[PDB]
């Protein structure tokens, strides 16, 4: 189990 | 050409040595630069799959459909409309200069540009929306399944427990694109990252809990259509297959994608996720719509 | 004849006669 | 009887539900 | 007078057996591919006609399974057929408005004989049977019932009694009389040598649709599309017994105890004559069950059915 | 962090030096390394979209068409489960070992396994049975509307027509899939792509040859049909913006596949072509029954 | 003697025969599978004859060759009142042709009735009908004087085509599966029927295959 | 305009 992430300029899917 | 002929070697361990902004060596192994491109091709074949199938059930529900300036036909046509938008803007940005290994390992933010941040900011706004229109069809269904009641206690709480939580989920993804717009304005090499799990956990735990509300209402209307007879395939029973899919399937992709491991691009299974929370109700409607003439034509 | 017990008598009789129960 | 408020009930949420276009 | 009943006068012996009657199939095949039509037995038990709204006219053998003669047609549209006493004459028409004799002659299917053509009815044909080996007796749709030649070709006398449509004929295998049916409902007898008709019976408002005299010859059945069967005599002017979908087709047996009949879905029927009751119904045939006819001698079964097969049947004195 | 600091530096056309079987040097700049990740994530996207459709092509033909074993229903079903099952060992395959930059980069055929050789194999069995669907789907569509005309010469003419290009396609890319599958077992690094491109262009005008036959006798019996009245709107108008549509589009397609710059992974709009010509028959059937009860109860 | 058989002596001549017989048979059935037939009742005196003349006793077996087709056309006549039992042996054929005389009232309406039984009986329960108006000169006429009141229930004077087009709406209000229905308006002069009935049958035969593979 | 052109491993699109 992990929190998920966004990369630095990734858009909210 | 030294290595060509050894039988037994791993040239997925060879070290790829660049220029980049920690060190003009920055060794890294090719298995983890083709773990990020395993990354961002299996985000890439997850929007596509959405793209494709949010494009065949807009031409679907354009050819399907008995009745339209429905309001629930329109709310569909608006979310299967907004995720084709958001798919089509995320396979910009997957082919752009943020995806690219050109950044993702030589983090020289000159490659970046205005316009790939204001296609950032359509693209939070794109997901603002379409979470609105998930939440907006959502509470339109509870709300047109709990009237009709003469006991309206626990459907009036029901009712708006869920529109507490729809409103809640939608001002969770507002706020965390307003955060994230403001981050990227100011530096565009940071990211906020706790808003968005709130609001996935939200968005997740409200399609768990609007499902788990039709189908306990969809179970005691099939009980009270029992008393009256009628045991026959109905539209009632699809909306029992369809609501029961939308409590198990796409809850256990969001399992999936918080219990499976990171830094492999599965975590956007939330979209597929998403998708068929969505897809629910237009499939949905397209079988009650032909069950309905074909149980008129047998 | 006027009278149909006559008529039933002769169906019955020429049914009746000449027959077989051999299976 | 219960029937009766049963079916009320049964009638306007199909009646709302054609209305609203998922059937 | 009508308080002889024949259920009431066999009351003194009921029936012996009521399931399990023996019957034994013969043949399941064909190579006919539309409805038969008609069907019809030789005087003698060798041979069977038979017809469908495909042009050929085959004669069919009892004892074996294979086909002896088939005869095409001028007019593909028949609905029924005869074959003569004597055997060398065959007979169609039905839908053409020209009854047609042919001879079947050297074993062959050429069909090189036309002998006659008669055009006198402005209507369609429905029952055609043999008196001897020159007379032909034909009904039409018009009211006329006539009685054509072989050497002189032409009418000797029209019995016009009748208003509606005459659908069936009978003949005893015996005087020289016979009857018919119609829509407007009757079952008149006639001695067939004058114009007149010898007899009346109820109307019951229906159509009738199937006619046989009984094996003694003095008595006649009449089966309609209500489901019922009359079962009056010859003599005296008297219902006797009524057996009330429709019956299509009547015939009993050599024993003259067990009537088959064919209804318009139940299926074929076996009905005991003494009691009145149902006995040994067949579901063999896949389609709509068109007609059923017993041998003269008796010891076979013959039934025609829309799935364009025959089933003979062979019983042991059933 | 030296050049961070600079604001006007091409990250792009920063030197990526690594090694390789051709040589120790074999300096690249990160435009080429990105053009292979961006043709690989292309056909990624171009492949989910395929997969997505014709899956929920397959969902909503399970639960809105009338008679199922039907021959042309048969057909759809096993067009677009072959489309499914290709996109899903095309995905095995992108995310793989042959498409990886470890081999695209550094030829070494250890990395090369013969597991995936075994996916390669099935893959092209797949096409081609995918392709002998296609022909049998047109094949059948120009043998069921030719039929009923009374002057049978030109209509066995193009029906012969049509079945001979059915068979040459069909026959090119069973060519194609044995001259590929033996060199490859053979030898890891080499290809043929000339029966392959043969056998598109035999596919491609199969698609248009059988699509004019069925638009201009469509039209005739549209000019046929308005001679007996009957000027609305029905299912012949439907048949007939369908195969318009599979005239038109995938041909358009088939024309970009072939005029869009090359080594940009655009070469594989030749799937979603053949994907609208496959798409046009159960949505053509979706439509027709979707107005003909509307039409004909409503 | 009446058994089976099966070992009989004379059986050369027998299988001799029954080949011939078999092969006679299976060749008729395979002439005519192929043919197309068109029914053509109408009623009596209503005119078949002019639209079948232009297109070109008992029933007639009007057959044609138009190319590799091979027609046939059965001209009905001598109606009668219990035709429902003799019309089950046209469960094979393509279409009904029907031909109505515009211009007689009483005729109309018995035709209404029999259009209807024809229409939702059993036995043309798969086949499509074609409709003839025969008096389409002799309506437009007549259409002026002597409006009929069993017709027009709501409907004013007007022209011909106002009741002409209330008389194809009912007509057409009469199918309850939706069958196949062509409707025209033929003339004593009217050139182009033969078109009309050649467009029909294409017609028909297109919509009978495209239902049984499966396309619509 | 382009011949379609296989990778040396690329199976059929
Ligand atoms: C009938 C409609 C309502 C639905 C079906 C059509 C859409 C699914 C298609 C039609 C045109 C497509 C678009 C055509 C071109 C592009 C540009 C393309 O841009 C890039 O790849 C840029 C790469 C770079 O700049 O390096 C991204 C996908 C997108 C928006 C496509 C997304 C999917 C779209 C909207
Ligand atoms: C009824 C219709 C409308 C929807 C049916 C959809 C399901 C059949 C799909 C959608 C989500 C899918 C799942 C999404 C993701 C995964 C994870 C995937 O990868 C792993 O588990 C990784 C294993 C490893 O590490 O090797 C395996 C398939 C699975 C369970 C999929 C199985 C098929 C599922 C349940
Ligand atoms: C129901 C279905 C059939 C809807 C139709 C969808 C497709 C027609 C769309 C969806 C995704 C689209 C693709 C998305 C992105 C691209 C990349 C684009 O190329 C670039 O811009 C990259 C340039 C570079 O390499 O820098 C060319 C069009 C293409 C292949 C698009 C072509 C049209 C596609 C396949
Ligand atoms: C919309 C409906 C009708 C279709 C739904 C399809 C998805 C549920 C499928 C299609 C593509 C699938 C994915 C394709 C590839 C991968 C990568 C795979 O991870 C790997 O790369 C292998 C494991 C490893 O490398 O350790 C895990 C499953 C996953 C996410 C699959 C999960 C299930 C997905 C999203
Ligand atoms: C009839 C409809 C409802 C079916 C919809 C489900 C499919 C679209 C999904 C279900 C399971 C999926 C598969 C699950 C796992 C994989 C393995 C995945 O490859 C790997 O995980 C890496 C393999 C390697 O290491 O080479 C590629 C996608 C694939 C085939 C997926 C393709 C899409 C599939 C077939
Ligand atoms: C069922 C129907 C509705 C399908 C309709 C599909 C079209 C909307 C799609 C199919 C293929 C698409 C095309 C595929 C690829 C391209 C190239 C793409 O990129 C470039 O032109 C390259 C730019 C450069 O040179 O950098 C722009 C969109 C375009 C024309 C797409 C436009 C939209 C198209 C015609
Ligand atoms: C080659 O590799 C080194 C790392 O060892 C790197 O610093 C250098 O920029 C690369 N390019 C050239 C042209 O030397
Ligand atoms: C990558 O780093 C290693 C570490 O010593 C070095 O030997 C090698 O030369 C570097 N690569 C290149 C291409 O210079």
């Amino acid at each position: 189990w992990h929190w998920l992430q966004l990369k630095p300029g990734q858009p909210m899917y | 050409s030294n290595l060509f002929y050894d039988p037994t070697y791993n040239p997925g361990q060879s070290t790829i040595n660049y220029t980049s902004i920690y060190g003009n060596g920055s060794t890294i192994t090719f298995d983890e630069l083709q773990g990020l491109v395993n990354s961002t091709v299996t985000q890439a074949i997850m929007f596509g799959v959405r793209c494709g199938a949010a494009a065949l059930t807009l031409i679907v529900m354009w050819m399907t459909s008995r009745s339209r300036k429905t309001p629930i036909f329109i709310i569909n046509q608006v979310s299967l409309f907004l995720i084709i938008l958001h798919s089509a803007l995320y396979f910009k940005y997957l082919l752009s200069n943020y995806s690219s290994v050109t950044y993702a390992l030589t983090g020289f933010p000159q490659f970046i540009s205005r316009g790939d941040v204001h296609v950032y900011g359509a693209t939070n706004i794109i997901q603002v929306l379409l979470v609105a229109s998930i939440e907006t069809s959502l509470v339109f269904q509870i709300k047109v399944i709990f009237t009709g009641d003469n006991f309206k206690r626990i459907g009036l709480m029901l009712t708006s427990i869920s529109f507490t939580l729809g409103i809640a989920t939608v001002t969770m993804y507002f706020v965390s694109a307003v955060k994230g717009m403001i981050v990227t304005y100011n530096d565009v090499s940071a990211t906020q990252d706790k808003y968005f799990n709130a609001s996935t956990i939200l968005l997740a735990s409200s399609i768990n809990f609007m499902s788990f509300v039709l189908v306990v209402k969809l179970i005691l209307a099939i009980r009270s259509r029992r008393f009256l007879g009628l045991k026959q395939f109905d539209s009632f029973h699809i909306l029992l297959i369809m609501s029961c899919q939308s409590l198990l399937v796409p809850s256990i992709i969001f399992i999936l994608a918080y219990s499976l491991k990171p830094n492999q691009g599965t975590d956007v299974l939330t979209t597929v996720a998403t998708l068929l929370a969505v897809l629910s109700l237009p499939l949905s409607s397209m079988w009650a719509t032909a069950a309905n003439n074909a149980s008129k034509t047998n | 004849r006027i009278t149909a017990s006559n008529a039933c008598l002769t169906i019955i009789n020429y049914t009746s006669n000449t027959k077989d129960y051999t299976l | 009887a219960k029937f009766i408020l049963s079916a009320v009930t049964d009638l306007i949420i199909q009646q709302n539900l054609k209305k609203i276009g998922i059937i | 007078i009508q308080d002889a009943s024949l259920f009431q006068m066999a009351n003194k012996v009921t029936s012996l057996t009521k399931n399990k009657i023996n019957l034994k199939p013969n043949i399941v095949l064909k190579g006919h591919n539309n409805k038969i039509s008609d069907f019809r037995w030789s005087r003698d038990s060798k041979r069977i006609l038979s017809a469908s709204q495909d042009g050929f006219m085959l004669i069919w053998d009892s004892a074996s399974g294979l086909k002896q003669n088939a005869i095409p047609l001028d007019s593909q549209w028949v609905l029924s057929c005869a074959i003569s006493p004597s055997s060398t004459l065959v007979a169609s028409a039905g839908l053409n408005n020209n009854c047609t004799i042919y001879r079947v002659s050297k074993e062959n299917r050429v069909a090189q004989n036309v002998a006659s053509i008669f055009k006198g009815h402005t209507c369609y044909i429905s029952d055609i049977e043999f008196t001897d080996n020159a007379h032909i007796l034909t009904a039409s749709g018009d009211m006329t019932c006539a009685l054509w030649d072989i050497p002189k070709a032409k009418r000797v006398r029209e019995y016009s009694d009748h208003l509606g449509d005459v659908l069936a004929l009978a003949i005893p295998e015996e005087s020289n009389t016979f009857a018919s049916c119609g829509s407007d409902g009757y079952t008149y007898i006639w001695d067939s040598r004058s114009p007149s008709a010898v007899q009346s019976f109820y109307v019951n408002d229906s159509d009738i649709n199937a006619l046989r005299f009984f094996k003694d010859g003095m008595s006649i059945v009449a089966g309609s599309d209500n489901g019922a069967i009359n079962m009056y005599d010859l003599r005296s002017d008297c219902s006797i017994a009524t057996f009330s979908q429709g019956v299509v087709s009547l015939d009993f047996s050599a024993s003259g105890r067990l009537m088959y009949s064919c209804y318009t879905d139940i299926g074929c029927v076996v009905w005991d004559v003494l009691k009145g009751e149902i006995v040994g119904k067949l579901e063999g045939h896949g389609g709509r069950v068109t007609g059923v006819r017993s041998s003269p001698d008796g010891l076979a079964v013959c039934t025609g059915s829309w799935d364009s097969t025959m089933k003979i049947w062979s019983p042991g004195y059933q």
